């Protein structure tokens, strides 16, 4: 959502990756309205295999932080979301190969664009809703245990994460 | 430099933020939900606790527990999850470089603030700490120094009478009837029409009912005579599954137990002759300045018509020459926090913190001397 | 009250500062009866942030006299009123930002003029009542210890304070 839009592109390797995935998913969410670069279903399949590859690299980036974390009570909030990325990318790989061969065996009259490629948007926006909690649970695990040995070798200070303090809640109404 | 944190960790809602501001940066409910169903998909799991806001978007598969009941922290392992959530995940600060200003109700157990001191120093490692009273901070945020504060929240309601910065601790009254005992009375009073809400996740739906349709009648025995003669008081509400319920005279019968607590089986008097029995325990010279400065705080004092009802019921008890002015600000839900941002950002307050060096020469019993 | 009206405008720095603050307070006093230049709530907030600045300068001027006193037995009546004006201007700064956001979020219909801006007048009446005791406690400490070295460097004689002798009390009735 707009939480990824409240970050800056000059961050570390994880925020520059999590902002690329939201730019891919922004091409697919307006395909329900038809206001994007993806014209028909054959571009939604090529975009879903692109977000499933970028999401499979933050599984690798998140697990290096989970190995340098010394406290076993801290990784449990981080490994719970690295197992949801490993599932939602495996659905996006295989349920795009299914919709690839349905389009070839049946033609263009079978898939209708909207309300037919919505199985690829639903599996993609559930990957994005499980990728902003592995940059938030990884920001906690890299600054709460910053002074520990091993975490400082990753070179991830608290100023590298470009997240700001939240906005003031309204007092009335 | 090193702006203090003001964490008003009340029951039912947690309001946190930075000292010197005018609005909290973090308002989320104080619940820790755990899943009660059977997970079939591999990957959904290994996450047995949702805290705050994602335990209400994902309710319906969770059982929702409140760690603070009646102002007293009952679960000390779930209260550490909310403090860990409100520093790192919600405010995005590091507690090793900010002093925090906690907040507690009066007449609580002394081992309740003895363990808040132990947790913030030995687990979160804050540099300094201070535990304040709720109804003294809602006088800072009201522009006064004299007055009597009715602070109705979720666990307790209490009156603290203060005259020129001097509190009278023998006239501090405290009720355990509060807003969460109006939710549990609304669950019982709605079964007369057929609607039965049972579960812990269905109590958050009937809590949202009382925040939208409930109001306080100015004359109760007259309002019950016009709620039965016609159908002009009924209003409809739409449940999360699409069903529409209709509520008649249960709109004013639910906040009426603050003024008649015999509906819930309590023997105590209402909040209109608890705020009067604590004026009449103060000295006679200061009673004219407490009748005119009647501060109302907290979230349960936000019903439509609780100020016009309460002026009707103290003028029937006070003598006929005293004028009675009840101060209900429009932002009175966050009044305890705003006076916490006033006090922690004060120029003369900065020698009243309980520093970490002071915590070593004493035990956790230093908070009773310094506060 | 009418004690500030009995002082002359050609005095030293503290008398001319406490004469301006009573002119601001007299603009907020008649707003409770509606006979002042401040017409709505949005001018009371601008005046309350003005009296909280002029009152924050007499905390500076009052502490140049409190440190030049030789012994600690005479400034106890001066520091007790300098700490009250430290609180009453911190309330006037923060509870003017709070009533500016409530006026901005909910609109102009939430504030009602009278019985809504009374949280700023009540915190300013207590500032003025604790700043005329700061003039009187500084007048005593400037003439009781005039001949001591350090107090004469401020150039504050007893003739600079333009306070006169009080009136005769009535004998009968
Ligand atoms: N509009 C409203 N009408 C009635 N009760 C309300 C309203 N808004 C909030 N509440 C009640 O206020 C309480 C939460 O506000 P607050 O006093 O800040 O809680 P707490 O003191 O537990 O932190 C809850 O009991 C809630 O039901
Ligand atoms: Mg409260």
């Amino acid at each position: 959502d707009a939480e990824v839009s409240k970050w800056d592109d000059s961050g570390n390797d994880i925020i520059v990756l999590a902002k690329q995935m939201c730019m891919i998913m922004m091409e697919m969410t307006d395909f329900t309205r038809g206001k994007g670069p993806l014209k028909n279903t054959s571009d939604v399949i090529s975009a879903a295999k692109k977000i499933a590859e970028a999401g499979s690299r933050m599984d690798k980036l998140g697990r290096t932080i989970a190995d340098h974390c010394p406290d076993s009570a801290c990784k449990q909030d981080l490994l719970a979301y690295l197992q949801r990325i490993a599932l939602y990318c495996h659905q996006l790989n295989i349920c795009s190969k299914v919709k690839a061969e349905v389009q070839n065996l049946g033609g263009e009259l079978v898939v209708s664009g909207v309300d037919s490629a919505m199985s690829l948007i639903q599996a993609a926006k559930n990957l994005m809703n499980a990728v902003v909690q592995t940059v938030k649970a990884s920001y906690v695990a890299s600054t709460k245990y910053q002074k520990s040995q091993g975490m400082a070798s990753l070179n991830l200070p608290a100023v590298s994460w470009k997240m700001k303090a939240p906005e003031k809640k309204p007092l009335v109404k | 430099e090193t702006t203090a944190l003001v964490c008003d960790n009340g029951s039912g809602l947690v309001k946190a933020g930075f000292a010197g501001d005018d609005a909290p940066r973090a308002v989320f409910p104080s619940i820790v939900g755990r899943p009660r169903h059977q997970g079939v998909m591999v990957g959904m799991g290994q996450k047995d606790s949702y805290v705050g806001d994602e335990a209400q978007s994902k309710r319906g598969i969770l059982t929702l527990k409140y760690p603070i009941e009646h102002g007293i922290i009952t679960n000390w392992d779930d209260m550490e999850k909310i403090w860990h959530h409100t520093f790192y995940n919600e405010l995005r600060v590091a507690p090793e470089e900010h002093p925090t200003l906690l907040t507690e109700a009066p007449l609580n157990p002394k081992a309740n603030r003895e363990k808040m001191t132990q947790i913030m120093f030995e687990t979160f490692n804050v540099p300094a700490m201070y535990v304040a009273i709720q109804a003294v901070l809602s006088l800072y945020a009201s522009g006064r120094t004299t007055g009597i504060v009715l602070d109705s929240g979720d666990g307790v309601t209490h009156n603290v009478p203060i005259y020129e910065g001097y509190a009278l601790p023998h006239a501090i009254m405290r009720l355990d009837l509060a807003g969460r005992d109006l939710t549990d009375y609304l669950m019982k009073i709605l079964t007369e029409r057929g609607y039965s809400f049972v579960t812990t996740a269905e109590r958050e739906i009937v809590r949202d009912i009382k925040e939208k349709l409930c109001y306080v009648a100015l004359d109760f025995e007259n309002e019950m005579a016009t709620a039965a003669s016609s159908s002009s008081l009924e209003k409809s509400y739409e449940l999360p599954d699409g069903q529409v319920i209709t509520i008649g005279n249960e709109r004013f019968r639910c906040p009426e137990t603050l003024f008649q607590p015999s509906f819930i089986g309590m023997e105590s008097a209402g909040i209109h002759e608890t705020t009067y029995n604590s004026i009449m325990k103060c000295d006679i010279d200061i009673r004219k300045d407490l009748y005119a400065n009647n501060v109302m705080s907290g979230g349960t004092t936000m019903y439509p018509g609780i100020a016009d009802r309460m002026q009707k019921e103290i003028t029937a008890l006070a003598p006929s020459t005293m004028k009675i002015k009840i101060i209900a600000p429009p932002e009175r839900k966050y009044s305890v926090w705003i006076g916490g941002s006033i006090l922690a950002s004060l120029s003369t307050f900065q020698q009243m913190w309980i520093t970490k060096q002071e915590y070593d020469e004493a035990g956790p019993s230093i908070v009773h001397r310094k506060c």
